[PDB]
């Protein structure tokens, strides 16, 4: 009949607006049959058939109107029932029984009922949380059937959010605050960000509430660490608050997060909280991809060496590079660059950690045609820096400058390994902002080469540094020789009294020691309802020179190129340091195939060495 | 439970399986040696509500959970150039993940469910069925219904729910509903195949005597086929003998003996062949149960004799010996006739073990039919054609894809030969008549009917480019006589010919539509 | 186990009675 | 964060515990370029408390 809709034609005369004909029987059955009290009964007997019949008669009663206030009054009855003497209330029990029908009914009429519940929720909270969980789970199962439901629920909640002040007031029980946090997190995860993140209604107000709880000292490290997961829906459409977010999360980090994690071994509760919080922040940030939080993340990463499981963040970098729109990721690139070329007095090692731990695996998996715009923007500044700041030497600040130069050289290597010479070329280069932006590519070869080659000064305050500097110059040379000057007759460093290779390799080191589905969707749905190599590391150039060997092989009988002719002259004179000889011998080992027809020529150099000498110890080693 | 339904299947840290839990739930169903210790070491059960054995509540909670879960989950199939005959074919799951998980859960529960005594299941014996019957009425093609209801009725007979049913009103309604469902699914038995046929056999053979007493003759052919399949799969025969004992002890020998004539014989091959469940204890079971009966009562296993010429098959396929062959040697070439080997080699090519007797038999039959084709250039094998090519079409649709791969190119080549002008008269007529009157008429072999449809459809080709239409008129065989034969078979009251003709045209669609 | 076989006869439009005696001998 | 830790550790025994000096140093040099001024205030306030403690006993 209700589907026919002629109920009122057969409805008996309702003396009041209340549907007493159905409401009276509703109360007189539900509040009495299940009641153990008032008859000295032990939970009077109910049957499963009676349960489904009860569901049917409840949806019947919902076919009647003018009963929502009666339902609110009945559920808001903290009348305790005693079973066998344990105690529990009555209205909450009935709601726990028939939350399915109750959620259908509250879906039918929401705004008035929501307002009545939440204005009367100043004292009681638990069934409010339960009914909103029912709302979200039902509409999220039914999200393939209706979509506007949760949207209008969110609008109604934001319309009156101020009455939630019993929650999240910084004297309320911690359970109350984390319960309201859970419910708001759930309603926001079902909601679209645009429906909330835009400046409207209670979004400034609930945002201030979110800041206050995130700034609440009553909440500990773990509570706010769980709270921060909703960042992707706050990272956008925020202005002025961005610096407020910066300050609040910065004070949280400085007052809650130690610089070193290994100081607390696994099993330390604070260490486990540390790792859980970093995981939560990482996943939420990866979902957001907001430049500001990326700066926060790149500054918390790079403050030590091998201290925060950097490989996870490398995986995050490659995932982000594989994703994200071009303009967005470009903006992230300038954002991460702005303090990296900034003159913040970072420690030289710390600053090179900043560049290394992010940029290499960021760009190595990033899509091109977006990197190019960033390169065009930064080329003038980068070349201006690379043509200046050489004069002073007498403090570690110039060590920081030359470390930034190291970064420049190695990043030039890494991205020019990726691009052809069409927008950057001689006599035609659409991207050459140095000359015209339409021709010039030749000066950089000299600029990097004369940095790579240096007559060894008797003094060096940055032995390992200057060494890796000339290494990075040689690496950018490797890139520019992989993509430019691919013709035969390549260049090798030493000509006369300059000795370039000695500024690439460390000495006095003991090196080389002795040898979908509906059921899966429903499961995820209920889950949201509950809201839950050695000798290859000793240097770096072995891979680039193997690439160079295969590159010249692609460019390719007793044939002897001049550079490998000197390498025959090399490795055959024991007077030259044996460290240089063993490094070059390892490089030859990595690329024997090209020397296979010429190993007969190579017989004399390899033969001359290690006849009776050491190879990082005595005899047997990892390289035999 | 919807977690556990995502386990891997099995065929008839390392990734788990369903079995890794089944004993646990039995340990949960039998949590009587473990909650006893907890309640013994505890003293809380003074102001506590309950101190009973909660295994009953465990079973109830499991049953309500699985009920709402199976109501939540849904199963359905989809279809897909070439039409298919049987509704069981051209079926592809709309969401096969649901099918796989449903499998996982059914072979998970199949062992846990029956072990516990079903007084816990008693309050469900009606309710649990009803919506499940709904689930069967909308989707009558699921093995889980049949086998889970087999173990269900086993549990019910452990509780004796069907005892004293009205000729209680609730008992009367449930019993009548299962009676009508059982009779209709017994009627529909004929259209199911393995892994679905076997399940409904286990169903319609696990029912209690309160239902067999109402009707026996409908289940008589069902019992025959179930016991002839029990030779191939012993558990069928085992549960069959159990059911036989149940009703035979429970029902008087006053309405079954008019059927004992055709009830008994299907067991002979059990004891004729050899000297968990094996054929040997199968036999020993039938042994004592047969001896429990009287002499004249168990005389009716010899009643299958009207087909004595069919088991004989010793009527000469070729009356004269037309398969002369002199084996090549040095000083002696015995001339050998090959007509006698035909029956035995037929049952080799059809029924042989080691899976390699069959292929060698196929090789020899290729060679010998090839030799007789060579010989035919000198006798009338009219009777040989009639009696021999039906088993060739029988082996056409063999489940062995190797066999079909061997045979169908030969089929199309012999089609080319037969519809040639030199073979279009008086010698293809025997082949065409035997090929059309068998293989499409059969109540079984839907695959064979389809293969006949495709081969005749491709036979349309070279029936027009090897025979000029004027020669089709001159030759008595033509499209017109084929039309009369098709009409005569279509009008036949047996629905097998009706479905055959309809499916034949359905096949020739996209070929006869080009005819102008 | 695995299959065993001895002759994958030649493919055509008709049979070729040109085959030798050994082919019929072995099976 | 080990600042208050060694503060409690020493006031339990009113001792010097130069490991406290090392840990407080480690919490100090961090504020060289980074804007951890709230953390620098925390460190200096811990230094105020530890200076009061040093006034108490032979420290």
């Amino acid at each position: 009949l209700h589907r026919a809709g002629l109920l009122h034609n057969i409805l008996p005369s309702q003396s009041t607006d209340l549907h007493h004909s159905v409401g009276t029987e509703l109360l007189s059955l539900v509040y009495k049959g299940i009641a153990p009290g008032d008859e000295r009964q032990c939970l009077p007997s109910l049957d499963l058939s009676c349960k489904q019949l009860a569901s049917g008669l409840l949806e019947l009663a919902f076919a009647f109107g003018g009963l929502c206030e009666r339902l609110v009054s009945l559920l808001l009855n903290p009348a305790v029932l005693s079973t066998s003497v344990i105690h529990f209330s009555h209205g909450e029990y009935f709601y726990s029984l028939f939350s399915e029908t109750i959620n259908t009914e509250l879906l039918k009429n929401l705004d008035l009922a929501v307002l009545e519940l939440m204005q009367s929720s100043v004292d009681n909270t638990k069934m409010v949380s339960a009914v909103l969980n029912g709302m979200l789970d039902q509409s999220f199962r039914e999200r393939a059937n209706q979509k506007h439901q949760g949207l209008k629920l969110a609008t109604t909640i934001l319309q009156h959010w101020k009455k939630c002040d019993s929650w999240w007031a910084k004297d309320s029980p911690l359970e109350t605050k984390m319960a309201v946090l859970a419910l708001l997190a759930k309603i926001l995860q079902i909601d679209s960000s645009v429906s909330f993140n835009t400046s409207h209604g209670s979004f400034p107000e609930v945002f201030t509430t979110y800041i206050s709880l995130l700034a609440d000292t009553k909440l500990d490290l773990h509570l706010k660490g769980q709270a921060v997961t909703l960042l992707p829906f706050f990272t956008s459409l925020t202005g002025g608050s961005l610096e407020e977010l910066r300050r609040v999360l910065e004070q949280l980090i400085v007052a809650h997060f130690p610089m070193q994690s290994r100081e607390f071994p696994p099993g330390t509760p604070r260490f486990n909280n540390y790792v859980d919080c970093m995981k939560k922040f990482l996943d939420a940030l990866e979902l957001s991809q907001s430049p500001m939080l990326l700066e926060l993340m790149t500054e918390v990463l790079c403050r030590e060496q091998q201290h925060v499981m950097e490989e996870l963040f490398q995986s995050s970098f490659r995932r982000i590079a594989r994703r994200g729109s071009c303009v967005t990721q470009v903006g992230l690139l300038e954002s991460v660059y702005e303090m990296f070329r900034k003159d913040d007095p970072r420690l030289s090692f710390t600053r090179q950690s900043f560049v290394d731990r992010s940029l290499l695996t960021l760009l190595w998996h990033c899509s091109l045609d977006a990197l190019r715009e960033f390169f065009s923007t930064i080329v003038v500044d980068a070349i201006d820096v690379l043509k200046s700041r050489f004069t002073k030497l007498n403090e570690s600040t110039f060590d920081t400058q030359i470390t930034k130069k190291m970064g420049y050289y190695k990043i030039l290597d890494v991205m020019y390994s990726r691009l052809p010479k069409d927008d950057v070329h001689a006599k035609e280069s659409k991207i050459n902002q140095v000359f015209h932006g339409s021709e010039l590519t030749k000066t950089l070869i000299k600029l990097c080469y004369d940095a790579f080659t240096e007559n060894m000064a008797g003094e060096n305050q940055l032995l390992e540094r200057r060494r890796l500097y000339h290494c990075a110059a040689y690496n950018c040379a490797i890139s520019v020789i992989c993509c430019v000057f691919n013709e035969l007759k390549f260049y090798q460093g030493f000509l006369f009294s300059e000795k370039p290779e000695k500024n690439l390799l460390i000495f006095e080191n003991l090196i080389d020691l002795k040898r979908d589905s509906t059921l899966s969707e429903e499961m995820s749905q209920f889950d949201f309802s509950t809201g839950v190599m050695d000798e290859l590391n000793r240097h770096e150039c072995m891979a680039p020179l193997t690439a160079l060997v295969k590159h010249m092989h692609r460019s390719l009988p007793r044939d002897l190129p001049s550079w490998m002719k000197f390498l025959h002259g090399k490795l055959g004179n024991p007077i030259v340091p044996l460290n240089i000889r063993l490094f070059l011998a390892k490089l030859v080992i990595n690329t024997e195939e090209v020397f296979r027809p010429y190993a007969k020529h190579w017989l004399s150099p390899l033969l001359q060495l290690a006849a009776s000498e050491n190879n990082g110890g005595e005899g047997i080693h990892y390289m035999v | 439970l919807i977690r556990i339904c995502s386990k891997p299947v099995v065929l008839p840290w390392k990734v788990p399986t369903y079995k890794d839990y089944v004993d646990l739930f039995r340990h949960l169903l039998s949590s009587d040696q473990m909650m006893d210790s907890i309640l013994a070491d505890e003293a809380f059960f003074s102001v506590n509500s309950s101190s009973e054995s909660l295994n009953h509540l465990l079973y109830d909670e499991f049953v309500k959970s699985v009920l709402k879960i199976v109501e939540k989950l849904d199963l359905t199939l989809e279809i897909q150039m070439i039409p298919t005959s049987d509704p069981a074919a051209n079926l592809h799951p709309a969401k096969p993940k649901d099918f796989s998980a449903f499998i996982n859960l059914v072979e998970f529960c199949r062992e846990i469910l029956p072990e516990k005594q079903a007084e816990f299941f008693e309050p469900w014996v009606y309710s649990f069925s009803y919506e499940l019957i709904l689930q069967s009425t909308r989707l009558p093609l699921i093995s889980g219904f049949y086998k889970l209801l087999s173990i269900t009725v086993r549990n019910a007979k452990k509780i004796k729910y069907f005892e004293g049913v009205s000729p209680d009103p609730e008992k009367y309604s449930c019993f009548a509903l299962f009676v009508k469902f059982g009779k209709e699914v017994a009627v529909k038995m004929k259209q199911y195949k393995d892994e679905l046929l076997a399940s409904c056999l286990t169903f319609l053979l696990s029912l209690p005597h309160n239902i067999i007493e109402l009707d026996v003759r409908a289940y008589v052919p069902a019992l025959q086929m179930a016991f002839k399949l029990g030779l191939s799969y012993t558990p069928l025969a085992e549960v069959g003998l159990n059911a036989l004992e149940e009703w035979s002890i429970y029902i008087d020998r006053h309405v079954m003996q008019p059927y004992y004539k055709d009830i008994l014989p299907c067991l002979d091959g059990y004891l004729k062949t050899s000297a968990a469940i094996s054929l040997e204890e199968i036999r020993i079971r039938v042994v004592q149960m047969l001896g429990s009966l009287g002499g004249q009562i168990n005389k009716n296993l010899l009643t299958v004799t009207s087909s004595d010429e069919m088991m004989k098959s010793y009527v000469a396929w070729d009356r004269e010996k037309r398969l002369s062959f002199a084996v090549p040697f040095r000083e002696m070439k015995p001339v050998i006739f090959l007509d006698v080997f035909l029956p035995r080699v037929t049952e080799l090519a059809l029924t042989a073990s080691d899976r390699q007797t069959k292929v060698a038999a196929c090789e020899l039959l290729h060679s010998m039919v090839m030799f007789m084709l060579g010989k035919a250039t000198q006798p009338p094998m009219y009777q040989l054609y009639k009696r021999t090519f039906p088993v060739l079409l029988r082996l056409a649709c063999d489940v062995d894809q190797v066999t079909r791969q061997l045979y169908e190119p030969l089929v199309m080549q012999l089609i080319h030969w037969f519809t040639n002008n030199k073979k279009f008269e008086s010698q293809d007529t025997v082949a065409l008549l035997e090929a059309i009157l068998d293989g499409i008429v059969d109540p079984v072999d839907s695959t064979l009917r389809d293969f006949c449809g495709r081969c005749i459809r491709e036979f349309l080709k070279w029936s027009i480019k090897q025979i000029t239409p004027q020669q089709q008129e001159k030759s008595p065989v033509n499209t017109k006589s084929l039309f009369k034969r098709l009409y005569s078979l279509a009008l036949h009251p047996n629905a097998f010919k009706r479905l055959g003709a309809s499916l034949a045209f359905n096949n020739i669609y996209r070929e006869f539509r080009e005819e102008e | 186990a695995q299959v065993v076989l001895y002759r994958s006869y030649r493919h055509g439009d008709l049979p070729d009675i040109q085959i030798k005696h050994s082919s019929l001998i072995t099976p | 964060n080990p600042a208050e830790n060694f503060r409690v550790l020493v006031k339990q025994k009113k001792a010097s515990f130069e490991e406290a000096s090392n840990q407080l140093i480690n919490h100090i040099e961090q504020f060289l370029d980074t804007n951890e001024t709230p953390y620098f205030m925390k460190s200096i306030d811990c230094i105020r408390a530890f200076r009061e403690e040093a006034i108490k006993f032979s420290e």
